[PDB]
RNA sequence: CCCCGUGCCCAUAGCGGCGUGGAACCACCCGUUCCCAUUCCGAACACGGAAGUGAAACGCGCCAGCGCCGAUGGUACUGGGCGGGCGACCGCCUGGGAGAGUAGGUCGGUGCGGGGGA
RNA sequence: UCAACGGAUAAAAGUUACCCCGGGGAUAACAGGCUGAUCUCCCCCGAGCGUCCACAGCGGCGGGGAGGUUUGGCACCUCGAUGUCGGCUCGUCGCAUCCUGGGGCUGAAGAAGGUCCCAAGGGUUGGGCUGUUCGCCCAUUAAAGCGGCACGCGAGCUGGG
RNA sequence: UCCUAAAAGGUAACGGAGGCGCCCAAAGGUCCCCUCAGGCGGGACGGAAAUCCGCCGGAGAGCGCAAGGGUAGAAGGGGGC
RNA sequence: UAGAGCACUGAUAGGGCUAGGGGGCCCACCAGCCUACCAAACCCUGUCAAACUCCGAAGGGUCCCAGGUGGAGCCUGGGAGUGAGGGCGCGAGCGAUAACGUCCGCGUCCGAGCGCGGGAACAACCGAGACCGCCAGCUAAGGCCCCCAAGUCUGGGCUAAGUGGUAAAGGAUGUGGCGCCGCGAAGACAGCCAGGAGGUUGGCUUAGAAGCAGCCAUCCUUUAAAGAGUGCGUAAUAGCUCACUGGUCGAGUGGCGCCGCGCCGAAAAUGAUCGGGGCUCAAGCCCAGCGCCGAAGCUGCGGGUCUGGGGGAUGACCCCA
């Protein structure tokens, strides 16, 4: 699925989670988008999972654009080990959504294809989403 | 981009500015020659000569020689003694040279 | 498992250390830097680990000279 | 013009520079009211704990 | 068309106080002119809507004036996605560059085998006069493949406009479509893992 | 007013394109005996010259394609003071207030001393 | 390589269940506690199965919780002492119900099952193995439920581990 | 040396990453001279890359060695004493 | 640094262009032609970074001048204790965006304020720094139906769940306020009425695929109207129905979006409970007022002690702070 193929450092600090998104806040490619409203570490499962969900309800047909690539590697400790003796072993990477950021788009396909495919996408999430259509506010942007 | 010319020449004048003395500035063109006394710390010019100014003969290197006698006669007047010589981009050798030596037998102290 | 990581350097302490205006004697240090992000003016000598320190007694005074870089002068008093 | 200055909530809990603040003011206990010439310093101060304080102007 | 806006003049009005009002704020100028100004929310929305950045809305002043102007910037409030802040554009007699939108007509050749006509650009900017401001700029692509493409040099421009993007700014193509089939060869490709960038000694 | 030196601002001064200047100054230029010079070369440096040319370089104009500069308004964020959420986090008050982008600006300004001109 | 790098001596390794003293709940093992990764249970989505049919029975990829019975994490009361497995005796409670009772749906003909709903009143056997808990097995059964009470209960017993 | 370090200094963990226990008799002093990496085009053996020429190129090269800072208006390349 | 940004170092999705290979035609006679293939560099659109920065705050630090007479500061010396910290808030790291977890920074409080009022009770949450006395007064947080001091106080709205008086994804004709759409007396919606039809058992198509097992198809005829079809149904057929038009009744009807409060989702172990009783135009929740109660805080009144300043001259005693 989704990772980098290389990188400067292999584990990141945690760091936080506050405001809103810092951009791609407004569709630019497809039809619809699929909008988040509460933040959180989106896993390269979860996306691979929404992404795969969309392609299997639209069978044939369409354009799926997704707008989140998971960079930030996740760590975790061997299971039942104490604190300290060094910090984790990178088990995945997520990518970071903040409130308002559209993770998915899509193209070429009905309106009511679109609502369903965004609708099963959403649910593979962690977090509550909302879908939006292209209005000339991001036309306009 | 600058040019090997220009380059020498900040070169040179850098470490002259360093030492905080008045600098003789000269210029040599393919005909005449010109020197003049600057003061940097006011951006300001206190004696100029010059072979244009003063209309001299042929060779060059004996014009440069009168000219410096000139400068550093001008220059005993208004109270200057101690200078640092600018040679700008210009190897201190023939004209240039002889200009120094001709401010040297003036006075001038360098 | 161990660790490989765990090792610093004692910090250095450096940087400016007579902002303008601030009076100054002979020989005060000036500017405590690696390479030159304040270079020497007026009345202000460079050292090898590039320390700037006051040649006179004076007044310090910055001057930020564009593509010429920062310098630090002192003013006579 | 001048500021009369009148304690009316407790420092205690707030930082050791409101405090201050206050002991330049010449504020010590509460409900205390003092009338301070009215210049930017002391104005400063006064503004520095004015959720702590009730302030009115005079003369 | 030509589309009309009732429009307000502000001052020192904090603009949360005016967004609680149901009005939302703005600023109207050119290089002659600039003035904080307001409209209703609800009517700049259902203008707005159809004309976009691309069709003039007159501006009905309380002074009585009447400026024809062009939706320059909107600002949005990120978290809401709601307009927060609009910069009008007073149109004089000189040209100007805008944006004209774009209709593909006829359906591609490619769409018709399956794909999908990806629309790159759905306007194109124009440096042209406010008096030949045209409505939409066709564009044949019918004769499109899976999956050829589209550029600004392939655009016919009506007489007085003139192309204000480099003539290499593709515009349209025509995509493959998703495909479930793809989803096995997908999902049991191997993707190795990541290889960091050697620091120090090692290059 | 033009040119030649030498500073300051530190690209609003730059890249590119077009045009103009040789009386003066500057440059290229004629030579390489003399001084000096090339890890070879009179290209550079250097010396003696004054037939030619402004072709190069330079100076001076014009153009906004690039580059550089960039408001106003709003927003992010925040010192101080208050609230809300079980939390990730979210609001209000007061003072401060971006970056991106929009309009737009820019093919430099100026000091000192010289040579020529009115 | 006084590198244990402010460098006890010029000169130095182990073992103690034969062990002892001074101390510590400043610090582990039992239990409790906080936490809930792990663990157990329940939901969301509906790809796909079920001849035909997403949802009788099932639920890919993923998502959200509950419980505090597992293993852990942490080190908060107790080291001038809170006896640690299993058994026996004696119980009591929870209900995520093993049986008995009342239901809906069924791929429910009947008989018999499957799944979910309500229900804690009562009931839930005897034996072979092994310290075992657990588990396997024998013969039955309406059924041979799962858990809490300092992994209930040694000023009640046992003392096999 | 850098990050963590919350725009002065300082700041911990068995937190994230790397290096040192050398070297140079010039890799030192001074005077004088010179300017890179890279891209395009051209050129016997000759090539992605050897050396040569032209044009573009403010620093992305170089600066013994880790990292950062600094740096061609030299701290980089060459010579003299 | 926060934020932001992509010019540098890296990452990065899509598109364009395009060295290089993979593959396919076509060749060994050395080149050619096609790429719905992976893809360097470069551009476009859109992004990410503790160890990236073309940018860059609020603040922070230091010097100068000024206010600042405070159990403030500076110098010299005597005497210590401490060198196990802990909770909370913010900023981070470690941990699992776990722990009454752990390690730092700024602050605060407990420690030493386990003195006082509130929070049912409770070191560190809210109020507030307890010299002694008084059967005086005013407030703070918090409260004012009873336990229990003070309003069953006034005006407006919401809630029916004892919600209040523990929780999530998600689900729903609970309810209320705002907007946005249509279709409607060119008679809508609901019901009740008839009709709902031909090419055509249509094709890439296979073994049954006749609208209703997948796709790269939705075109026409008769029409008042009828998709080469919404769902039930068939082994396929057939059938039933929807969208759809006509008739019948005569005024509203259906589908979206934003905000308020409730519903389900909600199972754990001795006996239950919001602290209790108890509360429904509240004694709940939101908006706005007025009054009161409420501490060892403030005030009134008396007293002690220390420090300072006056007395007076010097511990003679009194007045003031
Ligand atoms: N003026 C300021 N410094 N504001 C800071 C805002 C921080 C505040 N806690 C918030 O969430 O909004
Ligand atoms: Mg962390
Ligand atoms: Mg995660
Ligand atoms: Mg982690
Ligand atoms: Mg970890
Ligand atoms: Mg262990
Ligand atoms: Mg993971
Ligand atoms: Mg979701
Ligand atoms: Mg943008
Ligand atoms: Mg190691
Ligand atoms: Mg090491
Ligand atoms: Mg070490
Ligand atoms: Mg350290
Ligand atoms: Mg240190
Ligand atoms: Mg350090
Ligand atoms: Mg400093
Ligand atoms: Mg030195
Ligand atoms: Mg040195
Ligand atoms: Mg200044
Ligand atoms: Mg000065
Ligand atoms: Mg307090
Ligand atoms: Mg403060
Ligand atoms: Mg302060
Ligand atoms: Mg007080
Ligand atoms: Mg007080
Ligand atoms: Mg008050
Ligand atoms: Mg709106
Ligand atoms: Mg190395
Ligand atoms: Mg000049
Ligand atoms: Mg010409
Ligand atoms: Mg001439
Ligand atoms: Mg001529
Ligand atoms: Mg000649
Ligand atoms: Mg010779
Ligand atoms: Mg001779
Ligand atoms: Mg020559
Ligand atoms: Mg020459
Ligand atoms: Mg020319
Ligand atoms: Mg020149
Ligand atoms: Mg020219
Ligand atoms: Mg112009
Ligand atoms: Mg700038
Ligand atoms: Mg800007
Ligand atoms: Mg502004
Ligand atoms: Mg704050
Ligand atoms: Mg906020
Ligand atoms: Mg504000
Ligand atoms: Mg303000
Ligand atoms: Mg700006
Ligand atoms: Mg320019
Ligand atoms: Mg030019
Ligand atoms: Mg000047
Ligand atoms: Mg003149
Ligand atoms: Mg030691
Ligand atoms: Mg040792
Ligand atoms: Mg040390
Ligand atoms: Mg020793
Ligand atoms: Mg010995
Ligand atoms: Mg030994
Ligand atoms: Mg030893
Ligand atoms: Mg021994
Ligand atoms: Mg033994
Ligand atoms: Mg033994
Ligand atoms: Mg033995
Ligand atoms: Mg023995
Ligand atoms: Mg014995
Ligand atoms: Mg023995
Ligand atoms: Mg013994
Ligand atoms: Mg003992
Ligand atoms: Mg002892
Ligand atoms: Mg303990
Ligand atoms: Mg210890
Ligand atoms: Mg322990
Ligand atoms: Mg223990
Ligand atoms: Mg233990
Ligand atoms: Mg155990
Ligand atoms: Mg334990
Ligand atoms: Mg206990
Ligand atoms: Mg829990
Ligand atoms: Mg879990
Ligand atoms: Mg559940
Ligand atoms: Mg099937
Ligand atoms: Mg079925
Ligand atoms: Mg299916
Ligand atoms: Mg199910
Ligand atoms: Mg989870
Ligand atoms: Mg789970
Ligand atoms: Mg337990
Ligand atoms: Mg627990
Ligand atoms: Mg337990
Ligand atoms: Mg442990
Ligand atoms: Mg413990
Ligand atoms: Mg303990
Ligand atoms: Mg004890
Ligand atoms: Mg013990
Ligand atoms: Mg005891
Ligand atoms: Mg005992
Ligand atoms: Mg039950
Ligand atoms: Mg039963
Ligand atoms: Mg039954
Ligand atoms: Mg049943
Ligand atoms: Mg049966
Ligand atoms: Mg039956
Ligand atoms: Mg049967
Ligand atoms: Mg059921
Ligand atoms: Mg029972
Ligand atoms: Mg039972
Ligand atoms: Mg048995
Ligand atoms: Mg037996
Ligand atoms: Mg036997
Ligand atoms: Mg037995
Ligand atoms: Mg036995
Ligand atoms: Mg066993
Ligand atoms: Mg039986
Ligand atoms: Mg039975
Ligand atoms: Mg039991
Ligand atoms: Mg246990
Ligand atoms: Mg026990
Ligand atoms: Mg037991
Ligand atoms: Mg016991
Ligand atoms: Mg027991
Ligand atoms: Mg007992
Ligand atoms: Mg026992
Ligand atoms: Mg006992
Ligand atoms: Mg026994
Ligand atoms: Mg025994
Ligand atoms: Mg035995
Ligand atoms: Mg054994
Ligand atoms: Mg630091
Ligand atoms: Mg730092
Ligand atoms: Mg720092
Ligand atoms: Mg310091
Ligand atoms: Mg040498
Ligand atoms: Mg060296
Ligand atoms: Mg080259
Ligand atoms: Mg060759
Ligand atoms: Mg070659
Ligand atoms: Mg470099
Ligand atoms: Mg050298
Ligand atoms: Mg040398
Ligand atoms: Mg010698
Ligand atoms: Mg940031
Ligand atoms: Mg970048
Ligand atoms: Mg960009
Ligand atoms: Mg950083
Ligand atoms: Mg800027
Ligand atoms: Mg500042
Ligand atoms: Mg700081
Ligand atoms: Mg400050
Ligand atoms: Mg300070
Ligand atoms: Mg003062
Ligand atoms: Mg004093
Ligand atoms: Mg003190
Ligand atoms: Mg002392
Ligand atoms: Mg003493
Ligand atoms: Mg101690
Ligand atoms: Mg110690
Ligand atoms: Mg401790
Ligand atoms: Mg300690
Ligand atoms: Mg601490
Ligand atoms: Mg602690
Ligand atoms: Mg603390
Ligand atoms: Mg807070
Ligand atoms: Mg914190
Ligand atoms: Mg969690
Ligand atoms: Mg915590
Ligand atoms: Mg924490
Ligand atoms: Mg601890
Ligand atoms: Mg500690
Ligand atoms: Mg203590
Ligand atoms: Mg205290
Ligand atoms: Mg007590
Ligand atoms: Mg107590
Ligand atoms: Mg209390
Ligand atoms: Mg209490
Ligand atoms: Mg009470
Ligand atoms: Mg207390
Ligand atoms: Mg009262
Ligand atoms: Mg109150
Ligand atoms: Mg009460
Ligand atoms: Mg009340
Ligand atoms: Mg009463
Ligand atoms: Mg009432
Ligand atoms: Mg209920
Ligand atoms: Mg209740
Ligand atoms: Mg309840
Ligand atoms: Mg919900
Ligand atoms: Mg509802
Ligand atoms: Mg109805
Ligand atoms: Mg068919
Ligand atoms: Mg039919
Ligand atoms: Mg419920
Ligand atoms: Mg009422
Ligand atoms: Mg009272
Ligand atoms: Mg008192
Ligand atoms: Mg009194
Ligand atoms: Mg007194």
């Amino acid at each position: 699925m989704l990772m980098p193929r290389r990188m400067k450092y292999r584990k990141q600090q945690r760091g936080r989670l506050k405001g809103a998104t810092k951009g791609g806040d407004y569709v630019a490619f497809g039809d619809f988008g699929l909008v988040a409203l509460e933040p959180a570490w989106i896993t390269a499962q979860q996306i691979e999972a929404a992404r795969v969900a969309m392609v299997r309800h639209f069978r044939r047909g369409g354009k799926i654009f997704i707008r989140i690539f998971p960079d930030k590697p996740y760590t975790k400790k061997p299971l039942e080990v104490r604190m300290g003796k060094g910090k984790g072993n990178v088990e995945g990477y997520v990518a970071v959504v903040k409130p308002g950021r559209v993770m998915f788009e899509v193209a070429g396909v009905t309106e009511e294809q679109a609502m369903e495919a965004l609708r099963i996408a959403g649910h593979k999430l962690p977090i509550k989403t909302k879908i939006v259509r292209r209005d000339a506010y991001d036309e306009a942007q | 981009r600058l040019t090997a010319y220009e380059r020498r020449k900040f070169r040179v004048r850098n470490r002259i500015k360093r030492t905080g003395r008045l600098r003789l500035s000269v210029f040599r063109s393919l005909k005449h020659i010109y020197a003049q006394i600057i003061d940097d710390e006011k951006g300001v010019t206190l004696v100029s000569a010059s072979s244009l100014a003063l209309k001299l003969k042929g060779n060059k290197t004996e014009v440069a020689r009168q000219v410096g006698r000139a400068l550093a006669e001008k220059a005993l007047a208004l109270g200057i003694k101690q200078v640092a010589f600018d040679r700008g981009p210009y190897k201190y050798h023939g004209r240039v040279k002889a200009l120094a030596e001709g401010a040297r037998e003036g006075g001038l102290e360098f | 498992g161990s660790t490989k990581n765990g090792r610093d350097s004692q910090a250095k302490r450096l940087g400016v250390k007579r902002y303008e205006g601030q009076v100054v004697r002979a020989g005060n240090i000036l500017v405590r830097q690696r390479g030159t992000r304040f270079k020497p003016g007026k009345n202000v000598g460079m050292g090898r680990d590039f320390t700037l320190f006051a040649l006179v007694d004076g007044v310090v005074e910055f001057q930020d000279r564009g593509r010429l870089g920062r310098y630090v002068h002192v003013r006579p008093l | 013009p001048r500021l009369k200055v009148k304690l009316v909530k407790s420092p205690i809990g707030y930082p050791k520079d409101q405090k201050a603040a206050l002991k330049a003011l010449g504020l010590r206990r509460l409900q205390q009211e003092r009338v301070l010439e009215d210049t930017p310093a002391i104005r400063g101060n006064v503004e520095k704990v004015a959720h702590l304080v009730r302030v009115e102007v005079v003369e | 068309m030509e589309y009309r806006l009732k429009a307000y003049y502000r001052e020192g009005e904090k603009p949360s106080a005016l967004r609680r009002a149901g009005k939302l704020p703005g600023v109207m100028y050119n290089r002659h002119l600039n003035r904080k100004v307001y409209v209703d929310l609800v009517e700049f929305d259902k203008v707005f809507r159809q004309a976009s950045i691309h069709h003039v809305i007159v501006l009905e002043l309380p002074d009585g004036q009447s400026l024809p102007t062009l939706v320059r910037q909107v600002n949005l409030d990120k978290r809401r996605r709601r307009p927060e802040h609009v910069d009008f554009f007073v149109l004089s007699d000189e040209p100007v560059e805008m944006y004209v939108p774009l209709r593909f007509v006829g359906t591609p050749a490619g769409v018709r085998a399956g794909g999908v006509l990806q629309e790159i650009h759905r306007d194109i900017l124009v440096k042209v006069s406010p008096r030949n401001i045209p409505e939409f700029i066709e564009v044949d692509v019918s004769g499109l493949e899976i999956g050829d493409s589209l550029h600004a040099s392939d655009l016919k421009l009506p007489p007085g406009v003139e192309l204000a993007v480099s003539p290499e700014e593709t515009i349209a193509a025509v995509v493959p479509p998703e495909d479930v089939e793809k989803l096995a060869e997908e999902a049991a490709a191997e993707v190795a893992e990541p290889e960091v960038i050697k620091k120090g000694k090692e290059e």
